[PDB]
């Protein structure tokens, strides 16, 4: 498919904004979290499932043909690019720029 | 409906014995229980015999015990009453009713649901 | 008023993970089977749809483990071809050899034992291309330096025999009677057996040999289509003849090695030397992936253009079809049969042999199948393929499916599919009306 | 028919041929057949057990003294043994099933007091 | 501590061949496939494909066919993808990521290595 | 005499010392070996306690039951049953029609139990 | 109070807790634990079959018509009952034992003769 992302997702610590990921197919949409000099990391599991030893901040969700990632709070530590995928196709990528 | 068609007769020697026959209709058979009740001509009713769905169990009162036999045949749908040596006092019209016990899976009954016709027994 | 009644022997079960054992009528169906009643029972299951899920049988993996120690016990009592790995002087065979083998077959001499330590012998023997690797005209066995080497027993035949699984007491294996099921999900159509039918444990890749054909039409079976990691199996409506030989007529050597244990050996080709070729018929060929394209379809859509090609690499028991066929072991170049485009006479395959095997992609365990006498021929029946989709398209109405495989429990998935084990829970409580 | 074959039949229809059930009860393979049977055997002994530490040792059709709670199902005896099978029915009352053994037990053991002190009433 | 440690970055001239090691440790190699995935000059992440190391399977990107070899050594659990014919597209951030149990989650993600093309 | 003592008694003598023949039912190659017969024992032992079980004889050497006998299986008096003759020669006259009696006794069995719950739903 | 739980308690207060304690009474290394739990069912079974030639069968507190000789313990049931432990008792009358089991044999197929005579007396 095409997944399609919002390209710069804005705000503060404690706004608690949300990254969307536009047009995935039904069950198994991971998240990823990139590091510019760093390797990425895989923070969603499968639609809300996540991985022993990352902070219960993250969590997704899915609303029918949209998935999402819901951040509690967008600590200072988080600034980063958060790719979703299913399968192989990968999004745009979202400049999360505190 | 449900219809229970005795047949029967009632012409019997004092010291004789009879067999009374009923067919039943217009349910299913083998999950009712059966009973004969009896009503002298002009008085109330008597409960005479009771049988069970499958027909292995017999309950009678005292004064039959041991001269009356109730039996039933699922396969052709009918209900018998053998009556052997009599007595004077059982001059009565006798009834099938359906009801009167049921088996633990079922729900309890301890009523007649349908009553036949019946047939008038009269000791010479 | 309503009292607990508590009854033994209801018909309730849930699933479970058991040990089934073996049942039969040679390295498989040992001695240590029990024998199977001519007389099966099937109590089919009236009213009673059951929810299956052929990806997580536990029984495919207890088959699995069963092979894999019976193929473990039956090299035990074998002679060890430790003292084989020495070098060897290989020159080319020349004699009569035709232009397709051409530098295939070599004949290597070297020192071998005897059944003095004192003495050594000056012995030769002919050994595949694939078997010999070369050191610093001096060549080594490919096993030397990754594997200890096991020689096969002459009187132990490879010839698949039929197994049957059966439940112990108070288990019970239900059977999906359904024609359309496809692996996963309710099956409405349910009968329990008490062992499943006879499995040939038929070791290959790429394709499927001997089984069970579907009854109605091609189906198509995966845990999800869509995924790229998952391997799909294609079970055949109606079986594809495939006729493959070993035309070269050869013999058999025994050289003493030591006291009491022999090395089998070739000796010579008695007559040309010929590229042992495998013929597929072509018409049923075409007709039978032209309804897997079509069972496809129903897939991916009605608008997709369907591609066969190649592996696109690996090892040589995935990159081409494995199979044993009459002792030898074959390895089958499989890329004359998936190369077409599906828009919305007779098919020869060249063949490789090899004598050194290691089964079951393990490292440190290897296997000589020693030469067998005399030509071979084996008539068998493609049943199925092992299929997968080629993932990252940049062009959206079309698919490329390319064969696959290697996993040998994915073979014996496409036989235990239909089977679940149960456990049985006989005792159970009930209103009813009566009182003790 | 055969075994399990009434399973999809009802529990009043189910419950006439539990014998059919209960006599279906009882190297690579030397040691697994082994623990099979010895399997086979130790859950048959604790089932045996467990009918007789509540009186019901010796019977498939054991009625107990225990009365059923409308809190486990309240479904009347035209939905239970009619209309209803039961794998559906073992489906209902998991959750409930432990409860009912532990009353079960408790049950046998007060008849179990009370018989003995009937007998010794001299 | 399952770890995936890459070779250093390489320049490479247009034409070459470059191939990229991975060697894992602290899981066993053999029962998980390995996914390498391009993270593309500036742009997001673009999966390449992955092998399964037990039978050596490889299952490359229809973009890449043709152009990708991948491989393995089982005896010291490495992992090699080897590109031919590179031209000046194919500058970019490479990893390999291991495989969650099947299916695509590609969990432990390497440290990466850089190819960088030009003339 | 003990186990197997009253083996060429009539039955009738032999009935009485039925607890003596009972309590001898229960007790790496040579380990398996050992296992699988000790297993075997044990299974043929619950085999006879579950045949019994769903016969109503559960608990019992004597059992009497509800199923009349067939003279066809066997014409004999209880003189000649019972005094004249050994359980051996006996199980070798019956041997053709003992399938045919657990059968009876089983669904003899099955109809009392429907019977005695019945008896107990009655108020 | 647990898995023998009540072994320093009263004996008339540990005949309360008998359930507990049944309910617990049921390659080398494959062997060695194959052994263990064919040895622990062959000794249910024993202990079983030895209730069940008593004609005790299913029954935790069975009463029996053997009478008590004083010459075992010619002690009154208040002292038994309500000051001894089971520990101590096994101990007072162990060397009786053997004795006491073969009387309830007897006892058992006396009543047993005697069941079968009545169930003919008609
Ligand atoms: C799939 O099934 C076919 C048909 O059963 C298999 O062909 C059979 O292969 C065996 C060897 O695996 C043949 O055995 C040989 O028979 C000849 C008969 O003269 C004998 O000389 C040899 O010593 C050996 O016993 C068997 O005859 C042959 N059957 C037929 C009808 O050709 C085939 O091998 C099976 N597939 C696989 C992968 O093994
Ligand atoms: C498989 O097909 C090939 C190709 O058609 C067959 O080859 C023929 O073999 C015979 C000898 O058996 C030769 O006389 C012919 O000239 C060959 N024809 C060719 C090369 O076109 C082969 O026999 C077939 N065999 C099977 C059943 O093994
Ligand atoms: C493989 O060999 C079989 C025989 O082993 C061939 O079978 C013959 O097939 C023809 C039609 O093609 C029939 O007329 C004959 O009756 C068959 N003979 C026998 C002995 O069964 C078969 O043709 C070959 N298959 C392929 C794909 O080449
Ligand atoms: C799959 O088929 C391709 C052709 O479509 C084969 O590619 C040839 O491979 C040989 C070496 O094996 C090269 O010498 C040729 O140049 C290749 N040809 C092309 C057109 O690329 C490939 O080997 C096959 N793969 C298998 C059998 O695994
Ligand atoms: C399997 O068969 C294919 C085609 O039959 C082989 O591809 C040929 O390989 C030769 C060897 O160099 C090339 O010269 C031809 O040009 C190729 N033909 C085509 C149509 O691409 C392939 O190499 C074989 N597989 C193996 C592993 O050898
Ligand atoms: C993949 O298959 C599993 C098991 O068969 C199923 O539960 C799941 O929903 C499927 N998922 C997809 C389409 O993502
Ligand atoms: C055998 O033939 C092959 C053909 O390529 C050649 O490479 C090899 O050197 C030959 N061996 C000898 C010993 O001549
Ligand atoms: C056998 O050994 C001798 C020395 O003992 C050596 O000269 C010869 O090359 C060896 N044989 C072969 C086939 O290499
Ligand atoms: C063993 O030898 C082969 C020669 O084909 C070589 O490719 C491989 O790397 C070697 N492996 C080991 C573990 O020595
Ligand atoms: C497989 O069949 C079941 C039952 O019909 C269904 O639930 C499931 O979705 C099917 N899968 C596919 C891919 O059609
Ligand atoms: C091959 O197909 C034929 C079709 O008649 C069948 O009879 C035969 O059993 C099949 N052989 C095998 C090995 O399955
Ligand atoms: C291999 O070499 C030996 C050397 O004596 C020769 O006799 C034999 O014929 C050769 N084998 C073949 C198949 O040409
Ligand atoms: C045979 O194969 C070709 C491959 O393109 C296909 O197009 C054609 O339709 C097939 N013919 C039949 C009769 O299936
Ligand atoms: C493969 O496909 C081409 C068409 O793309 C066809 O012409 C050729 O004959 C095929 N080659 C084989 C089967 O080796
Ligand atoms: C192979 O050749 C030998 C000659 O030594 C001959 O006796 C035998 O019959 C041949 N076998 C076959 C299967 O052609
Ligand atoms: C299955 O249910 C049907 C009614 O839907 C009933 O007629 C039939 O007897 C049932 N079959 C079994 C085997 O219980
Ligand atoms: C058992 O408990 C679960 C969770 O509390 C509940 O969802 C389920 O409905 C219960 N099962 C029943 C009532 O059969
Ligand atoms: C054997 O038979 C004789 C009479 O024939 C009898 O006295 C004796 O007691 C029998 N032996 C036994 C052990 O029953
Ligand atoms: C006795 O057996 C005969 C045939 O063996 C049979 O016809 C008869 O009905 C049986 N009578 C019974 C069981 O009363
Ligand atoms: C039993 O029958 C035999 C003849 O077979 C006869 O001698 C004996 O007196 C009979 N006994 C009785 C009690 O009828
Ligand atoms: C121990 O004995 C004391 C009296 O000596 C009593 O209060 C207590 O309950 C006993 N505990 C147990 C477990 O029997
Ligand atoms: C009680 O025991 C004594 C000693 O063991 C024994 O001699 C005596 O006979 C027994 N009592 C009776 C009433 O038999
Ligand atoms: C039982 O005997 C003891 C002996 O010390 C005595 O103290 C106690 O009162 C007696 N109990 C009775 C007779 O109930
Ligand atoms: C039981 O016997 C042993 C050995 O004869 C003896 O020491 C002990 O005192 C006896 N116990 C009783 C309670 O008589």
């Amino acid at each position: 498919s095409a997944l399609t992302q919002p390209a710069s997702v804005s705000g503060s610590p404690g706004q608690s904004i949300t990254i969307s990921c536009i047009g995935t197919s039904s069950d198994n949409v991971s998240w990823y979290q990139h590091h510019p000099g760093k390797a990425p990391k895989l923070m969603i599991y499968e639609v809300d499932n996540r991985p022993s030893g990352v902070s219960a901040r993250f969590s997704g969700s899915k609303s029918g043909n949209t998935a999402s990632l819901t951040i509690s709070g967008l600590q200072a530590e988080d600034e980063a690019d958060y790719y979703c995928s299913s399968y192989e196709v990968f999004g745009t990528g979202t400049k999360v720029t505190v | 409906e449900v219809q229970l068609v005795e047949t029967g007769g009632g012409l019997v020697q004092p010291g004789g014995s009879l067999k009374l026959s009923c067919r039943a209709s217009g349910y299913t058979f083998s999950s009712f229980a059966m009973s004969w009740v009896r009503q002298a001509p002009g008085k109330g009713l008597e409960w005479v015999s009771l049988i069970n769905d499958r027909g292995g169990l017999t309950f009678y009162v005292d004064s039959v015990k041991g001269r009356f036999t109730i039996s039933r045949d699922n396969s052709k749908n009918t209900l018998s009453l053998q009556m052997h040596s009599l007595r004077d006092g059982d001059t009565a019209v006798y009834y099938c009713a359906t009801g009167g016990m049921s088996s633990a899976l079922q729900s309890s009954k301890y009523y007649f649901d349908f009553w036949g016709q019946g047939a008038l027994v009269t000791v010479s | 008023n309503l009292w607990v009644t508590v009854y033994y022997g209801v018909p309730v079960w849930k699933d479970a993970e058991t040990t089934l054992f073996c049942a039969s009528d040679n390295v498989w169906a040992t001695h240590a089977c029990v024998p199977t009643d001519p007389n099966p029972q099937e109590i089919h299951l009236e009213n009673v749809t059951e929810e299956f899920n052929m990806w997580k049988n536990n029984m495919v993996e207890q088959m699995h483990t069963d092979i894999i120690s019976l193929w473990d016990q039956s090299l035990k009592p074998c002679v060890k071809l430790t003292p084989l790995c020495v070098t060897l002087q290989c020159t080319n065979v020349t004699n009569n050899i035709t232009d397709d083998m051409r530098g295939e077959l070599k004949n290597c001499s070297f020192n071998m034992t005897t059944e003095l330590r004192d003495k050594k012998q000056k012995v030769y023997s002919l050994f595949y291309r694939l078997d010999v690797v070369q050191i610093n005209k001096e060549y080594r066995l490919i096993n030397c330096n990754t594997s200890a080497i096991t020689q096969a027993c002459p009187k132990v035949s490879f010839e698949p025999i039929p197994i049957h699984y059966c439940a112990p007491a108070g288990f019970a294996i239900l059977k999906c009677k359904d024609k359309k099921f496809n692996g996963t999900g309710p099956c409405p159509s349910v009968s329990t057996v008490q062992c499943t039918h006879g499995i040939k444990p038929v070791v290959s890749t790429q394709l499927l040999l001997n089984g069970s054909l579907a009854e109605e039409e091609v189906m198509i079976r995966s845990e999800n289509i869509t995924n790229n990691a998952k391997n799909i199996l294609v079970q055949f409506n109606t079986p594809v003849q495939i006729n493959c030989t070993r035309p070269n007529n050869n013999t058999r050597k025994s050289i003493r090695i030591g006291p009491g244990q022999a090395f089998y050996a070739t000796g010579d080709i008695i007559g040309d030397i010929r590229q042992a070729h495998c013929n597929v018929s072509k018409a049923t060929w075409n007709e039978t992936l032209g309804k897997v394209v079509k069972q496809l379809r129903k897939h991916f859509g009605n608008n997709t253009i369907i591609r066969f090609a190649n592996s696109s690499g690996g090892d040589l028991e995935v990159t081409t079809h494995s199979f044993n066929c009459g002792g030898e072991f074959f390895y089958c170049n499989t890329s004359g049969l998936f190369n077409s485009t599906w828009i919305s006479d007779s098919i020869t395959l060249p063949c490789r042999i090899k004598q050194i095997i290691n089964m079951w992609q393990r490292i440190g365990q290897a296997m000589y199948a020693p030469p067998i006498q005399g030509v071979i021929r084996c008539v068998s029946n493609i049943t199925g393929l092992i299929l997968t989709r080629d993932g990252g398209s940049t062009n959206s109405t079309t698919e490329t499916f390319r064969p696959g495989g290697g996993d040998m429990r994915d073979n014996w998935r496409s036989e235990l599919y239909k089977y679940k084990v149960v456990k049985i829970e006989p005792l159970g409580v009930a209103p009813t009306r009566c009182k003790r | 028919l055969g075994f399990l074959g009434a399973a999809g039949s009802t529990m009043g229809a189910a419950s006439m041929t539990l014998t059919v059930q209960a006599r279906n009860l009882l190297t690579v393979w030397g040691i697994k057949q082994l623990q099979a049977r010895v399997l086979a055997v130790e859950r048959y002994l604790r089932d045996q057990q467990l009918l007789g530490i509540w009186g019901c040792s010796g019977k498939l059709i054991c009625c107990t003294n225990v009365p059923w709670n409308s809190s486990w199902s309240n479904r009347n005896l035209s939905e239970i043994w009619d209309n209803m099978t039961w794998l559906q029915w073992d489906k209902e009352i998991s959750n409930y099933t432990q409860i009912i053994y532990g009353l079960l037990e408790e049950s046998q053991n007060q008849q179990e007091k009370n018989e003995q002190d009937l007998l010794a009433l001299d | 501590q399952v770890q995936l440690v890459q070779s250093g970055a390489e320049v490479k001239k247009p034409g070459a061949s470059v191939k990229v090691s991975c060697k894992a440790s602290g899981y066993t190699f053999d029962d998980y496939y390995m996914h390498w995935v391009r993270q593309a000059p500036g742009q997001g992440l673009e999966w390449m494909g992955w092998m399964n190391p037990k039978t050596g399977g490889v299952n490359y990107a229809q973009r890449f066919q043709g152009r990708v070899t991948m491989t393995r050594d089982r005896s010291i659990d490495t992992a090699y993808m080897e590109l031919n014919s590179l031209r000046s597209d194919d500058t970019a951030m490479y990893y390999c990521a291991r495989d969650y149990g099947g299916g695509y989650p590609l969990d432990f993600w390497g440290q990466g290595t850089l190819v960088t093309v030009s003339s």
